[PDB]
């Protein structure tokens, strides 16, 4: 035959690689007026006999989404009020109510006004967590350890989707695969322009919001032999939660600086209850029911799985950590981990406590001050998926003890990029062919 | 879940012999050394690979479950306590004896 | 260099309550976990259990549960770290020298430990 | 059948659909901004890369071109009859991912050849 | 040597002449210019890539093998080169481009296929 | 002899290795290096596209060596072919027609420009 | 480290542990003459054959 060389552009062939992915979208942190406006219909297109080898633990997708919400949250917190005069003593007495404990402290301090030469004297009603003793004399927990600058009061915290879009000469592969596990060869591969709505919901015990699985629950870990590395489980049915902040706050403006405010509880015109969030209780009973199923999948068919509540570290882990309307949330879920599984309208109310000052992306140095919410705030969120570390030593002796998992927050990414995998187009190709010049 | 099993608690060997002490398990395995009531030393990282700084005689294979760390021309130091490790779990190590 | 400082040797009561400390420094004390174990007068190793240096998280068998407490302080300047284990309710099996181990990798590859806290009751 | 369609389609099949793929490869204020702008730099660089590479070959604004280089036996023994009608380009390329540097020389080399071969016969 | 734009008045028939001052004036040259020059040569591209896929690479008048469909205009040939612009041509083919830019691609692409049958006898 | 080699070479030994000069020229704040090497690489890119666009107009797109109707001026080099290709090398030549490097340019295109025109008439009919 | 404000600190010398010495710089003598000879040979290429 004595073929020749024939080249073909256009290609369709890839490889792995790794680039910065560009945001689009149909105020808040998350700026999407510096985006791309999304096209109204997405491009998937299934590729037929094609398998790829995912490996969502080693996803570049997730280290880059991480990094951008960090700076997002740091470009946002950057141009406007820092609080550095707040850090002073602060003569604290009991909020009036007739008692959790202390949870609520008066906290009356000399503070600066808009002339340097002189001082002021105000009170802002303090969270418990948030101020430190030095008998009536506190402070705010971050003077020691990290400079404070106020979570800027115009901007909102809540989450709204952002699709990760791939720039041209690369695709992006979705495994529309059902039963997947994160890491291995998908066999339904589709290409498309971009990803889903993906909401940056920062959570720690249960991931909310978010996608929701196709069939069955879906327990995917790096390596379910070490307990170092989390287990993501991810619902096939929601669970929906009720949190509530029931007292109705007054913001107070003060006065720091010229030009410079901040924003105190100045009273609570109501009554002083706990805030808390529901869980029904037999729809969690069911969803552990398939949870416990699926993870005796992993561990064998006559192990006692329970689950316990989380041990011991910060407040951001031990307890579920959230956002709800610009208040952060602290929930004891002791009452949702429970419950000792073996071989075969009423809810479950978690008190949560609520702090204004935030060490974000596990960091210290850069301290956030929430603002105060005007009135009650209520939110309705899926528990769509948990995030669990399985208790070592086991010694092939059954009993493996599940609790809650910790604040990494790139777990959190994970369990929306699980099934997305970034490559390069390389249209060039040569191929034997009896064409000749 | 995690199997251990290791060679007998004593092996007697002499300077300039080749010892191979093997550990079947199933798992990442890591290879101390043990001298004397002071704290563990990373000989062998993984399954076949050497720590930075360890002696280039202390070597490991893995076939199979079995590593046997392959030790060339043993000398007076390294007679000491050797333990083969997954995860959590540890053996209770042999002991070169001269 | 990196160095893992132990404290020196405890005696208490039975019944009583341990603490041993383990200063932490010359690396990146955040990224890498850092492991208690417990070794036996002439027994093999046992596991304690391990801490995370960023979010305080330990995590220990169904043996230690509700008697260890892992703790972490992060001294400020961010110069140096401090890991404390915390016995509750020791017995006569607790006579023993525990290290603090730093798990470099995924191999669980502990290639510091350090100098070795003997207790006995 | 839309952009990237025919990548499990057979190599024949796609030589059709081509066309589709070339078109989708050309498409700090804020943190998307000089993000998007090295990735339109950075695809623009690439594209101008692989027209280059077409254009050094005398491939130039052309997807299917013949060349002069003889496919050499020592790449690749296989057959044609099979290559082209149970095949995909994506393990095409894993076969022939270690050789593509020096067919691109030899193709460089010829087209230079080509073209001073080209350049005497019109002196005269 | 009219200039830049300086034929954009005349007719046609003396419009094409100037098409190479047009054409190199497409080139000329904080992070809003850098992104308005990314965005010229992007465009750029964009139309050499558009004059590639139909064949008509490198070559400013490129004569192609698509019918002209009566529909899309009524009037002649003298009329349309020698009365009118290409401003009011061009306002006068407005909503009928992305159909000749589509048989275009699909008329090149019918003539590479025969092409390469033809060669490869 | 590797990217720019053939600079001491004569024109016509430098004249078989255009590709290896070809391939180099298209090889490649948030920091000090950022924005800088960005402006460079598109000023690169510019660059590039300019001369492509140069070739492109003047009829010899796509082609390393490309022949053309304009006919060579006198005055422009008094030398012959011989000692033009077998005693000069590229620098010198550049350095001789250095003025008028833009009437060519100039020659070019208008050549170029009636080419076509009188192709299109031509093929009209 | 003596703490200025909220997160920042100031690294200050507290006591010199050991006798207070000076700081200083060993240079070779046999070395650092005649590499000024070497020195003083390629200037006087410049400035003259008879020049001091
Ligand atoms: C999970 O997704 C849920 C939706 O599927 C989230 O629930 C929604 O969250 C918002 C949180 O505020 C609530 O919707 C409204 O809230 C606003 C208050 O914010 C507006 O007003 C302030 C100033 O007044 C302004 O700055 C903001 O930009 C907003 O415009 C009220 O106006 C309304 O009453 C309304 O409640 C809902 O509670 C809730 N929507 C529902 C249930 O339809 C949920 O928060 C997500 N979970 C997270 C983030 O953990
Ligand atoms: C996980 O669940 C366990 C068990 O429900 C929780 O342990 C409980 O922790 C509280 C708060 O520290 C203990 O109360 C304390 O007890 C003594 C008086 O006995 C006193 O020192 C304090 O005033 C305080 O009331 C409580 O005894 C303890 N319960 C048990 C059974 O040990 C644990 O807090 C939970 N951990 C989480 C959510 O991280
Ligand atoms: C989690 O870490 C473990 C190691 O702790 C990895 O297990 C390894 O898995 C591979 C793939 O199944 C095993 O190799 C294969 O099996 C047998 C030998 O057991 C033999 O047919 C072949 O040699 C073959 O490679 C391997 O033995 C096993 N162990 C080790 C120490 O590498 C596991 O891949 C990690 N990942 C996950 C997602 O579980
Ligand atoms: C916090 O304490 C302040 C005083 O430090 C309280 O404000 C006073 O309340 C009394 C009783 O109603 C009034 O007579 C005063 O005029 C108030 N203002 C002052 C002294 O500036 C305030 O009510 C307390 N807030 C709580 C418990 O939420
Ligand atoms: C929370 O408290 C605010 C006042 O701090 C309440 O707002 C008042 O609502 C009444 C009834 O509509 C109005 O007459 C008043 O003018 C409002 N006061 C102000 C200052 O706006 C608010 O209703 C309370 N919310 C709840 C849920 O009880
Ligand atoms: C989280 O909730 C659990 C369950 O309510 C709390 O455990 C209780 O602790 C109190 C003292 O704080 C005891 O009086 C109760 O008997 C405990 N309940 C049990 C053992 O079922 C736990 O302390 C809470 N964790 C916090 C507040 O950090
Ligand atoms: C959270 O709050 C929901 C309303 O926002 C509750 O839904 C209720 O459901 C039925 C109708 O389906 C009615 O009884 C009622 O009007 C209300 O809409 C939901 O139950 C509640 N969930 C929990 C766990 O408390
Ligand atoms: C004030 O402080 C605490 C807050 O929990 C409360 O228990 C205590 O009774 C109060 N002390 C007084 C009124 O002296
Ligand atoms: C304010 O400063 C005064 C002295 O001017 C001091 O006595 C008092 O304790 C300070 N604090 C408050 C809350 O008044
Ligand atoms: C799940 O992953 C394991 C290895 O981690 C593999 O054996 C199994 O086949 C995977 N699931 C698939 C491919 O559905
Ligand atoms: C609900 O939990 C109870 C025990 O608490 C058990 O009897 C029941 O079977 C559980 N439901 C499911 C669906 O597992
Ligand atoms: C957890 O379950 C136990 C019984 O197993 C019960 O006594 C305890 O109160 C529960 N804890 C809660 C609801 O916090
Ligand atoms: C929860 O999920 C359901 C679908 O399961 C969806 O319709 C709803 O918007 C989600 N959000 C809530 C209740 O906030
Ligand atoms: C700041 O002081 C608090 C007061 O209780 C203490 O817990 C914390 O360790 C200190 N932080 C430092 C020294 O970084
Ligand atoms: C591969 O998929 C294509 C369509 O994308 C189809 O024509 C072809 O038949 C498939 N392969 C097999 C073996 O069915
Ligand atoms: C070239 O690459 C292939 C595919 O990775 C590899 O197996 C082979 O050893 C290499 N060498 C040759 C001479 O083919
Ligand atoms: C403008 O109109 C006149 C009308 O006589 C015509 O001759 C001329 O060519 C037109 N164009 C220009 C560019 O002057
Ligand atoms: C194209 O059609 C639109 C109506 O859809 C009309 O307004 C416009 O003038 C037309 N353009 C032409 C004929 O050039
Ligand atoms: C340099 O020029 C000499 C003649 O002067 C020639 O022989 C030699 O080959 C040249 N060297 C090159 C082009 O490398
Ligand atoms: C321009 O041409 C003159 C003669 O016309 C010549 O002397 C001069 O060297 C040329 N310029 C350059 C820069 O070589
Ligand atoms: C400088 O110190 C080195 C050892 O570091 C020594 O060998 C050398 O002689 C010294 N040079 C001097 C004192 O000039
Ligand atoms: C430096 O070296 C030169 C040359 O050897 C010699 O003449 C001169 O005396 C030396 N200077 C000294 C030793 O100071």
């Amino acid at each position: 035959e004595n073929l020749w060389v024939t080249v073909y552009y256009g290609v369709p062939v890839w490889k792995d690689a790794e680039t910065t992915l560009f945001c689009a979208s149909d105020h808040n942190v998350w700026a999407t007026h510096a985006c791309v406006p999304t096209d109204p219909n997405p491009q998937e297109i299934h590729l037929e006999n094609v398998t790829e080898e995912f490996n969502m633990w080693k996803n570049n997708m997730v280290e880059q989404m991480h990094t951008d919400i960090i700076s997002l949250w740091d470009q946002s917190l950057k141009p406007c009020v820092k609080l550095t005069p707040l850090c002073v003593t602060l003569q604290c007495t009991n909020v009036t109510n007739n008692i959790m404990r202390g949870e609520l402290k008066n906290c009356s301090f000399n503070m600066t006004t808009e002339l340097r030469d002189k001082k002021q004297k105000v009170y802002s009603l303090f969270y418990r967590l948030d101020v430190v003793q030095i008998n009536k004399e506190y402070r705010l927990i971050n003077c020691n350890t990290s400079a404070i600058t106020q979570a800027c009061p115009k901007v909102s915290f809540e989450p709204i989707p952002i699709h990760y879009c791939a720039p041209a000469g690369f695709a992006i592969l979705k495994c529309k695969d059902k039963k997947f596990n994160g890491t291995g060869p998908c066999p339904s591969v589709s290409t498309v322009q971009c990803t889903h709505g993906i909401k940056p919901v920062v959570s720690t015990q249960l991931l909310l919001n978010g996608s929701l699985a196709e069939e069955e629950v879906m327990i995917r870990s790096e390596n379910i032999t070490n307990n170092a590395k989390n287990i993501l489980v991810q619902f096939n049915t929601p669970v929906q939660i009720n949190c509530t902040r029931p007292n109705n706050n007054t913001r107070k403006s003060i006065r720091i600086g010229p030009g410079q405010a901040f924003y105190a509880t100045g009273d609570i015109i109501g009554d002083i209850r706990q805030a808390h969030c529901n869980v029904s209780k037999a729809t969690w009973n069911e969803t552990l029911g398939k949870v416990v199923k699926q993870l005796r999948k992993h561990f064998g068919n006559n192990t006692i799985i329970r689950f316990a509540n989380s041990s011991g570290g910060d407040l951001e882990v031990t307890t579920h950590s959230f956002n709800c309307g610009g208040e952060f949330f602290y929930c004891n879920t002791s009452g949702l981990f429970n419950s000792t599984w073996i071989s075969n309208n009423d809810s479950i109310t978690l008190p949560c406590r609520i702090k204004q000052i935030i060490n974000m992306w596990q960091r210290i140095g850069q301290a956030m001050y929430a603002p105060p919410i005007q009135g009650v705030i209520r939110c309705v969120s899926n528990i769509t998926g948990l995030i669990l570390t399985r208790d070592g030593g086991s010694t092939n002796s059954t009993t493996e003890t599940f609790r809650p998992g910790g604040g990494d927050m790139r777990d959190n990414w994970r369990s929306e990029l699980y099934k997305y995998k970034v490559v390069k187009i390389e249209p060039l190709g040569v191929a034997p062919t009896r064409c000749k010049r | 879940d995690i199997q251990m099993t290791q060679s007998p608690s004593s092996l007697s060997a002499s300077v300039g012999d080749t010892v191979t002490i093997t550990c079947q398990a199933n798992g990442y395995l890591n290879w101390y050394q043990q001298r004397r009531g002071k704290a563990p030393k990373l000989l062998i990282y993984d399954g076949s690979k050497l720590e930075r700084g360890v002696p280039s005689r202390f070597s490991g294979r893995r076939w199979g479950q079995e590593y046997n760390l392959t030790i060339n021309n043993l000398q007076p130091e390294d007679i000491a306590t050797y333990f083969c490790q997954v995860y959590e779990f540890v053996v209770p190590g042999t002991r070169l004896d001269l | 260099q990196v160095q893992l400082l132990q404290s020196g040797a405890a005696v208490t009561k039975p019944g009583a309550s341990v603490r041993v400390s383990c200063e932490a420094s010359g690396y990146n004390i955040r990224d890498y976990f850092i492991h208690w174990w417990r070794q036996a007068p002439g027994q093999g190793l046992q596991w304690v259990g391990w801490i995370n240096p960023k979010t305080g998280q330990p995590n220990n068998p169904r043996q230690f549960q509700g008697r260890v407490s892992l703790t972490r302080h992060a001294s400020w300047d961010f110069d140096t770290y401090s890991f404390y284990m915390d016995l509750k309710a020791l017995r006569s099996d607790d006579t023993a020298v525990y290290f603090c181990a730093r798990q470099r990798s995924d191999y669980w590859d502990f290639d510091v430990w350090g100098s070795g806290t003997q207790v006995t009751v | 059948l839309g952009f990237l369609g025919a990548a499990g389609s057979t190599m024949g099949a796609a030589s059709m659909t081509l066309t589709v793929q070339a078109r989708n490869l050309l498409s700090p204020g804020t943190v998307w901004g000089i993000k998007q702008l090295q990735a339109r730099v950075l695809a623009v660089e690439r594209y101008l890369r692989d027209q280059q590479l077409l254009g050094i070959w005398g491939c130039s604004g052309k997807l299917i071109c013949c060349t002069n280089v003889p496919w050499n036996s020592s790449w690749s023994n296989r057959n044609l009859s099979e290559i082209w009608d149970n095949m995909t380009w994506l393990q095409w390329d894993k076969e022939i991912s270690n050789y593509t540097q020096i067919i691109y020389g030899l193709l460089e080399e010829s087209q230079n050849q080509q073209e001073k071969n080209e350049q005497d016969l019109l002196a005269l």
